[PDB]
RNA sequence: CCAACGGGGCCUUUUUUACUUUGAAAAAAUUAGAGUGUUCAAAGCAGGCGUGCUCGAAUAUAUUAGCAUGGAAUAAUAGAAUAGGACGU
RNA sequence: GGAUAGUGGCCUACCAUGGUUUCAACGGGUAACGGGGAAUAAGGGUUCGAUUCCGGAGAGGGAGCCUGAGAAACGGCUACCA
C-alpha cells in the first residue's frame, strides 16, 4: 500500500460486534479517536444493531444530524465515532443514559444508569510526566491529559473525572484487596479482588485475581482495571456481577428456572 | 595499550575536564550500570580505554533477548563469534536432529575472552552490517 | 557391548517362561531392574526374588509362577504426553481391561493407570500382560 | 536388529534414506522429472486435436486375425505425428483426409491396448460431431 | 462410622541443560459441537410470550518456536590432589 | 566523515585479514507468490492451495522524477527499447 487504508471488509471486523455474514460486503470502519480500533464500538452499531431505533445507515444519520446524541456530554455527529469502555452516552429525548461496560461473555452490554451517575467516568492512569515549563500531567486510557495531578498519583492507579470541567475529584491506589475489572484476553469481563502481583523485570507483570466464588485466575497487568474497594464499586455493575459459570450450570438455570 | 592510536583524538562526548581547576585526581570518567542484574566490572570503572559501543561506558543500551553460547573465534578486533546448538523435532519419525547457528557479537575491552569460554550476550541496536548483540557476562569454563 | 541391561533381563524371563521353568537367574542387576520387578510383583505376575551381593553389580534369582504371557522393553525411551498414553495402550495391550504400560516419571516408576490417578507423565519403559 | 538406526537423535539419517529410495517408484519419478512436458504427444492434457493425413489398416497381433482400421494424425499444437484407432466398424466412412478430429487416450495410461500394435489413441469427434451420435444415426455430418 | 484413592506438616544425624504438568498466547471464515419445527433439509443466527415483556448469538481443538510455573525418576554436565580447598565468628 | 526521518559498509578515506561449509555452504531446477485452508483417511500418512480473508509484488520492457502528510504513482509526467 502507498498510504492509509479507508475500508474494512466484513469477516475482518471485530467478532464481538456480532455482525451477520451475509447482509453485505463491508463493515463500518471506525474513525480515529479516543479508543483503539480493535476495541471500540462505532455509534452506527450501537443505534442500529443494539437498540433497534434505526433500520438503516441512512436513518442513523438523520438522528445524529438533529443533535440528539452526545457522548461524554458533547454532541457528536460522525456516524463512525469510536465510543469505548466506560464512556457515557446520553439520549435526551426518551431521557436515557447508558454506560458502555462488558458482559461476562465479553460483549458490550446495554446497561442503563441513573441521571445522577451520568455525571462522571473512571479513568486508568497510563503515564505521568513533566510538561513544558515544568508543569506535571497525567494521561488516561481514553487519551485525556489533566494538568496538576495530586503528587501521590502513580501509574496503574484509577482516577475519577467530572465530565463537566474535566477535573479530577478522587483516586484509588493499585493495591492488594482492591476490586478489579478485566478488560482483555481470555478472561474479559470477569470481576474479582487482587491477591498479589508478580514482578518480572524486562517482561510482563502478572496479577492473581480471586472472585467471590473463590475461583482464581491470572492475567497480564495490562488488562487490569481498578474499580473500587472490596464490595464497594464506584460504578453500578451490570447484571450478573461478572461471575463466570460453567456451561453445565448455564443449561440448568435456563431450562429449570426460566424455562419453567 | 596505546589509547591515542587513531588519527582522531578519542574521548567520551560531553565529558569536560577543566584545566582551570587542576585537581590532583583521575581524569573524569562516566559510566553506568546496564541493569537486569549485570554487575559493572571494575576494569570499566578504573580503566582508560575509549569504546563508544561498550555497554557500560558507551552510548549503547541493552533490551530484548538474552542468549548464551560458546566462543568459537576471536580473530576480529573487538568482535567474536559464538556457536548456539539445539535439537529440532521431526514429527513423522518421532525423533530429533542436531542443528547449530553462528552469531557474531561485540566484546568490550573490559572483558578478557578466550576460545571455549561460555558467554552471556544481550541485544542492542544494529551496530554493524551483521552484529546485533553485546557481551555482558563471562564465565571461564 | 551391552547397550541396555534392562533389555537383557526381560529377555531371559521370557525364554524361561516359554519352556516352563520355575526359576531364572539374571546378570547384572541395577536400580531400574529392581523397580521394574517390584511393579510386576505387586500385580501378581511373579513370585519372590532375591539379590546376591558380589561387589560387582550383583545378580538376581526370580521365582516364576506361570501367569506371565509376555514382558518387553520399548527402545528408545520416547517422550510421552498425557494425551498420548491412550495410543500406546491401544497398540501394545491385548485388551481394554488388563495389562500395563510402565513409565518413568519424575514422580517415580509406575504403571499407566496409577499415572492417570496422579495426573503425571514422562517416558515409556515397557509393558507387561 | 532390523538393519536401520533406532536411536532417539537419528532423525536426519532416516529421512535422507527415504528420499534416496523413492526414486525406484515408477510414478514418483515421472512427476519429479517432468517427463510429461518434455515428451509424450499430449503435453500432459487429457485430449488433443489434430488433422487427418491418411487412412491405414493395421494387422492384429497373433493369435487373433483381423485388419483393424486406423488413421495418421498430425497434432495442431505440436506438429507431432500419431496413429489413432477408429471404433465401431463402418464408422471409418465418416472420416476423410484433412478432417479435424478430437483424440483421447486408449485407457491404458500410454500402453497399447489389446491386439493392436503401437496404437495408443482413439477418435472421439470428427468435424465437431461425436462418432457415437453418427453411429446411432442421431445427427448428421456436413462435408467440406 | 468405615474402606479405598489422592495430599500437607513434623520427628528419626536431615553449577548448566534435556524431559513432563499447569497457565497466558495462537484474527474471522472453515472444522468438531450446544440451542432453535427455515413447511423437512442444505442453510441462517435467529426467535419466544400477553394480543408491552423477554431468553440468545455457547464451548472445544490449534504441531513446533518464544513467555510464566510445579516435579526431580530417566539421560548428560561441574566440583577439594604441584590443596591454590571449606568454616575463621 | 558524508548522506538519511533515523540505526547500519548505506557511501567515501585510512587500516586490519577476516566471514560461510559434510549439522550440506556455493551452484542448478521448479509446468514455485506465502499463509488461514482442501481432498482421502482405523491409527500413522500422501497429494493439492492461480481463486471470496490476511501479507507481498506489478500495470508492454527498463530507468528517472514532480506535487504531497503519504507515490519512485502509470485511468501523473520525461527519455530510450518493442
Amino acid at each position: 500500500a502507498r498510504g492509509p487504508k479507508k475500508h474494512l471488509k466484513r469477516l475482518a471486523a471485530p467478532h464481538h460486534w456480532l455482525l451477520d455474514k451475509l447482509s453485505g460486503c463491508y463493515a463500518p470502519r471506525p474513525s480515529a479517536g479516543p479508543h483503539k480500533l480493535r476495541e471500540s464500538l462505532p455509534l452506527i452499531v450501537f443505534l442500529r444493531n443494539r437498540l433497534k431505533y434505526a433500520l438503516n445507515g441512512r436513518e442513523v444519520k438523520a438522528i445524529l444530524m438533529q443533535r440528539h446524541v452526545k457522548v461524554d456530554g458533547k454532541v457528536r455527529t460522525d456516524t463512525t465515532y469510536p465510543a469505548g469502555f466506560m464512556d457515557v452516552i446520553t439520549l435526551d429525548a426518551t431521557n436515557e443514559n447508558f454506560r458502555l461496560v462488558y458482559d461476562v461473555k465479553g460483549r458490550f452490554a446495554v446497561h442503563r444508569i441513573t441521571d445522577e451517575e451520568a455525571s462522571y467516568k473512571l479513568g486508568k492512569v497510563k503515564k505521568v510526566q513533566l510538561g513544558k515549563k515544568g508543569v506535571p500531567y497525567v494521561v488516561t486510557h481514553d487519551g485525556r491529559t489533566i494538568r496538576y495531578p495530586d503528587p501521590n498519583i502513580k501509574v496503574n492507579d484509577t482516577v475519577k473525572i467530572d465530565l463537566a470541567s474535566g477535573k479530577i475529584t478522587d483516586f484509588i491506589k493499585f493495591d492488594a484487596g482492591k476490586l478489579v475489572y478485566v478488560t482483555g484476553g481470555r478472561n474479559l469481563g470477569r470481576i474479582g479482588t487482587i491477591v498479589h502481583k508478580e514482578r518480572h523485570d524486562g517482561g510482563f507483570d502478572l496479577v492473581h485475581i480471586k472472585d467471590s466464588l473463590d475461583n482464581t485466575f491470572v492475567t497480564r497487568l495490562n488488562n487490569v482495571f481498578v474499580i473500587g474497594e472490596q464490595g464497594k464499586p464506584y460504578i453500578s455493575l451490570p447484571k450478573g456481577k461478572g461471575i463466570k459459570l460453567s456451561i453445565a450450570e448455564e443449561r440448568d438455570r435456563r431450562r429449570a428456572q426460566q424455562g419453567l | 595499550l596505546t589509547v591515542q592510536s587513531e588519527r582522531a583524538f578519542q574521548k567520551q562526548p560531553h565529558i569536560f575536564n577543566n584545566p582551570k581547576v587542576k585537581t590532583s585526581k583521575r581524569t573524569k570518567r562516566w559510566y553506568k550500570n546496564a541493569g537486569l542484574g549485570f554487575k559493572t566490572p571494575k576494569t570499566a570503572i578504573e580503566g582508560s580505554y575509549i569504546d563508544k559501543k561498550c555497554p557500560f561506558t558507551g552510548l549503547v543500551s541493552i533490551r530484548g533477548k538474552i542468549l548464551t553460547g560458546t566462543v568459537v573465534s576471536t580473530k576480529m578486533h573487538r568482535t567474536i563469534v559464538i556457536r548456539r546448538a539445539y535439537l529440532h523435532y521431526i514429527p513423522k519419525y518421532n525423533r530429533y536432529e542436531k542443528r547449530h547457528k553462528n552469531v557474531p557479537v561485540h566484546v568490550s575491552p573490559a572483558f578478557r575472552v578466550q576460545v571455549g569460554d561460555i558467554v552471556t550476550v544481550g541485544q542492542c541496536r544494529p551496530i554493524s552490517k551483521t552484529v546485533r548483540f553485546n557481551v555482558v557476562k563471562v564465565s571461564a569454563a | 557391548t551391552r547397550s541396555s541391561v534392562l533389555a537383557d533381563a526381560l529377555n531371559a524371563i521370557n525364554n524361561a517362561e516359554k519352556t516352563g521353568k520355575r526359576q531364572v537367574l539374571i546378570r547384572p542387576s541395577s536400580k531400574v531392574i529392581i523397580k521394574f520387578l517390584q511393579v510386576m510383583q505387586k500385580h501378581g505376575y511373579i513370585g519372590e526374588f532375591e539379590y546376591i551381593d558380589d561387589h560387582r553389580s550383583g545378580k538376581i534369582v526370580v521365582q516364576l509362577n506361570g501367569r506371565l504371557n509376555k514382558c518387553g522393553v520399548i527402545s528408545p525411551r520416547f517422550n510421552v504426553k498425557i494425551g498420548d498414553i491412550e495410543k500406546w495402550t491401544a497398540n501394545l495391550l491385548p485388551a481394554r481391561q488388563f495389562g500395563y504400560v510402565i513409565l518413568t516419571t519424575s514422580a517415580g516408576i509406575m504403571d499407566h493407570e496409577e499415572a492417570r490417578r496422579k495426573h503425571v507423565s514422562g517416558k515409556i519403559l515397557g509393558f507387561v500382560y | 536388529g532390523k538393519g536401520k538406526p533406532r536411536g532417539l537423535n537419528s532423525a536426519r539419517k532416516l529421512r535422507v534414506h527415504r528420499r534416496n529410495n523413492r526414486w525406484a517408484e515408477n510414478n514418483y519419478k515421472k512427476r519429479l522429472l517432468g517427463t510429461a512436458f518434455k515428451s509424450s504427444p499430449f503435453g500432459g492434457s487429457s485430449h488433443a486435436k489434430g488433422i487427418v493425413l491418411e487412412k491405414l489398416g493395421i494387422e492384429s497381433k497373433q493369435p487373433n486375425s483381423a485388419i483393424r482400421k486406423c488413421v495418421r494424425v498430425q497434432l495442431i499444437k505440436n506438429g507431432k505425428k500419431v496413429t489413432a484407432f477408429v471404433p465401431n466398424d463402418g464408422c471409418l466412412n465418416f472420416v476423410d483426409e484433412n478432417d479435424e478430429v478430437l483424440l483421447a487416450g486408449f485407457g491404458r495410461k500410454g500402453k497399447a491396448k489389446g491386439d493392436i500394435p503401437g496404437v495408443r489413441f482413439k477418435v472421439v469427434k470428427v468435424s465437431g460431431v461425436s462418432l457415437l451420435a453418427l453411429w446411432k444415426e442421431k445427427k448428421e455430418k456436413p462435408r467440406s
